[PDB]
RNA sequence: ACCUCGGAGCAGAACCCAACCUCCGAGCAGUACAUGCUAAGACUUCACCAGUCAAAGCGAACCUCAAUUGAUCCA
RNA sequence: AGAGUGUAGCUUAAAAGCACCCAACUUACACUUAGGAGAUUCAAUUGACGCUCUGA
């Protein structure tokens, strides 16, 4: 069983790593055009 | 192989209906629309017409 | 023989020997958005459609949206999809904002513009609310092309158009009983002060829908005009005829079509009671009537076909015995 | 009597005349091809990248009624344009135009994922809840 | 050594051509595969026959191929297809002449 | 050697086309038991026989395969 | 010092569509479903904040 603020915890931690490996790959990507 | 079969109406309407079935497999029951009564009852294979 | 296309053939540019490099469709969601714009896109061949066919407000918009990012309650509820949206506020907001041009769609659907104009087009601007007063405690509201009944269009509606001169006109469309090409005005209030509408000048008394028994769906427009500069306008049926779009002709240059709101209508008890009492006539009864069934010239013999043949050509299923 | 002066033949010109009575032609082929045009009034629901598009179109073609998350009376109301939550609510907001445009009746054709999805069967409950039956009646012959 | 092949010709094809007036259920055209493809108020049968399922005129055109999403060899092609191509395929179109029905007055009471 | 039936060339494009011509095949199988009843309009192997498709309606649910077969009489 | 100038990656888009990413189904990819971020450089068509090129 599980609670309501682990859940919103765990919603917020994939939100965070989704900003955070966007800008990786968006650095990644600005490096192999240059 | 395949055997022609009649089915009877279990409804005592005397509506028989042929169809098909393995040779090898049970005795065949379906549950079949008899006009008569206008309603699917169930027919029971009852002879064996002929081998197809 | 190979006559050459007459203009671009379908999939000419795509078509290279690079099939392997090439990107495809990998989904049937893309290829069908594809197809239908390419069927939407004009072609030269023959065609389905041709035999059946500011930065303040921005800067706002933005500040709210953030807003309501911020809002983690909201986050919560959409994340857990439970939130959900006020009906009415977006309602009303869609009024503001949005509403004239879906409402100018409904109206060009429903054939009013085609109609009531001959093809002229105007987006109501004006958000009209229209309710005919339903018993002594409700009120039926005419939105746009909703249902209506007599019973309940009884008496004159109240409306509530919000502005700061203006003349409103309802509209029979379809319901002549005569005349292909003619309408019927019901009420007609002119020179109107205002959101005020008692105080118009009753040009045509109010008189309530009666479309006919088995004559179809009827749609009725009220139609609102701002008056530019005050002007001078000009129970029997040939009285109550009226061609809008001449009227119109003859208005228009102090008349400016700013709202519109109409509904469906069809044949109630209520009508009986228009046509016998108020009308004084023997109330139409219409019906429809489908076109009698193709059968081929009959043949001497009708070779290999049913018994049923010759029923299908007899008249009258009773037996004849002729000079007997 | 002078008013009782009625042309035999009367001339309906509501386009919806016919539909309403269940007595319009309703395209019945294109058996091979999808969707079919067998309806009076289609359901067309665009999931874009961002937004959510819910179309109530005529067989013509003609959009009878529209209901984008896109405007900004519905899209400051939500906090996402592009979840389960828009789509039910732009479903709700639909059936609430469709009753007020007299569309009680419709037609929807989801392929097989469209009528999986949680989304869509949100949006069809909203839908059915707002009072519109995505289920035309059968032409009268 | 060769045996058969005396089959004789089916005598299928179009039946009615483009604006020959159709009333419904007449067979438009017989074919063995889907030469020409069912369009609107055109009907399939069992042996892919197109009749038509109203009285009107018979219109043929080439309109884009969109196959139900059932149908797995069809949308196998559209997954290989590369993106920009669109399938067309002639479709058999009936033109309604005649209205479903009038409203005529038939009784005043 | 063949005799009936179907697919493909000859017969490139509505239909149809011979050959003791070139090649492939068939004489079932499988799934269901509304593979129920009726009924406009059409197709048709160049006749007939036979064979095909089918709107609408009643009643119900919410047929695949090219051939895959055979009349009358009589049992 | 001068020229081209200028919407998030792309758009003879006008704040959109394609793009893009993780989660589940996939060995994997792909599809599909769930979610995610995103811009019209600043002031009155004009001037000046940033990028590219031509030079030293
Ligand atoms: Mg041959
Ligand atoms: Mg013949």
């Amino acid at each position: 069983e599980l609670t309501f603020e682990e859940t919103e915890r765990r919603a917020l931690l994939l939100k965070k790593w989704s900003l955070y490996k966007q800008q990786e790959r968006k650095m990644e990507r600005d490096t192999i055009r240059a | 192989k395949n055997i022609l079969v009649r089915m009877v109406s279990e409804a005592g309407t005397g509506f028989c209906f042929n169809t098909k079935r393995n040779r090898l497999r049970e005795k065949l029951t379906l549950l079949h629309y008899d006009p008569v009564v206008k309603q699917r009852v169930l027919f029971v294979e009852k002879k064996k017409i002929r081998s197809l | 023989r190979r006559t050459p296309p007459l203009g671009p053939m379908p999939n000419s540019d795509i078509d290279l020997s690079n099939l392997e490099r090439l990107e495809k469709y990998r989904s049937f969601d893309r290829y069908r958005r594809r197809a239908e714009q390419e069927a939407q896109a004009p072609h030269w061949w023959r065609t389905y459609r041709e035999y059946f066919g500011r930065t303040q407000q921005l800067l706002e918009r933005k500040q709210a949206i953030q807003e309501l990012r911020a809002n983690v309650e909201e986050e919560r509820a959409a994340r857990l999809r439970t939130a959900s949206v006020p009906l009415d506020a977006v309602r009303a907001e869609w009024e503001r904002t949005c509403g004239p041009y879906h409402k100018q769609r409904l109206a060009e659907y429903y054939g009013l513009y085609r109609d009531l104009f001959h093809g002229a087009t105007f987006v109501p601007r004006v958000p009209l609310h229209v309710a005919y007063a339903v018993g002594e405690d409700d009120l039926m509201p005419v939105y746009c092309g909703n249902e209506v009944t007599p019973t309940e269009a009884a008496q004159a509606p109240e409306v509530t158009y919000e502005a700061e001169l203006w003349t409103l006109l309802l509209t029979s469309l379809d319901g002549h009983l005569l005349e292909p090409d003619a309408e019927y005005l019901h009420w007609l209030l002119t020179n109107i002060p205002g959101n005020r509408v008692a105080e118009g000048q009753v040009t045509c008394p109010y008189l309530p829908p009666f479309p006919a028994r088995g004559s179809g769906i009827h749609r009725l427009a009220f139609l609102l005009f701002k008056q530019d500069q005050p002007i001078d306008f000009s129970y029997q049926l040939a009285q109550r005829t009226f061609r809008t779009f001449d009227f119109y002709k003859k208005h228009q240059e102090t008349m400016t079509p700013a709202g519109l709101s109409f509904f469906q209508c069809r044949w109630d008890d209520s009508v009986t009671y228009i046509f016998h009492q108020l009308l004084d006539m023997r109330e139409p009864v219409f019906e429809f009537v489908r076109p009698p069934p193709y059968h081929p010239k009959q043949k001497r013999f009708p070779h290999r076909q049913p018994l049923r043949y010759l029923d299908r050509y007899r008249d009258s299923h009773e037996p004849t015995y002729g000079i007997y | 009597v002078e008013n009782e002066a009625v042309a035999p033949e009367f001339t309906n010109r509501n386009p919806r005349n016919l539909e309403l009575l269940s007595v319009a032609r309703k395209e019945r082929g294109w058996r091979t091809v999808f969707p079919s045009r067998e309806f009076w009034h289609r359901l067309r629901v665009i999931r874009t990248q961002h937004h959510v598009e819910a179309l109530v179109e005529h067989q013509n073609g003609k959009v009878v009624v529209s209901a984008s998350t896109r405007e900004w009376a519905i899209k400051k109301h939500l906090y996402s344009t592009r979840n389960v939550v828009a789509c039910e609510s732009i479903g709700r907001v639909l059936a609430q135009r469709c009753l007020e445009a007299g569309i009680n009746f419709m037609v929807y054709q989801p392929t097989p994922w469209e009528a999986a999805s949680d989304s869509m069967k949100r949006l069809q409950s909203a839908m059915t809840e707002g009072g519109v039956v995505l289920r035309e009646p059968q032409r009268i012959y | 050594k060769n045996l058969g092949g005396k089959s004789s010709g089916r005598r299928q094809g179009i039946k009615k051509m483009e604006g020959h007036y159709v009333h419904a259920g007449n067979i438009i055209a017989t074919q063995r595969h889907f030469r020409w493809h069912p369009g609107a108020h055109v009907g399939v049968g069992k042996n892919k026959c197109l009749y038509a399922l109203e009285e009107g005129i018979v219109r043929y055109t080439k309109e884009v191929y969109v196959p139900h999403p059932r149908n797995t060899e069809a949308v196998d092609l559209i997954t290989r297809l590369p993106k920009g191509a669109v399938l067309y395929k002639t479709f058999v179109h009936v033109v309604p002449a005649k209205p479903e029905g009038t409203f005529k007055l038939v009784a005043m009471l």
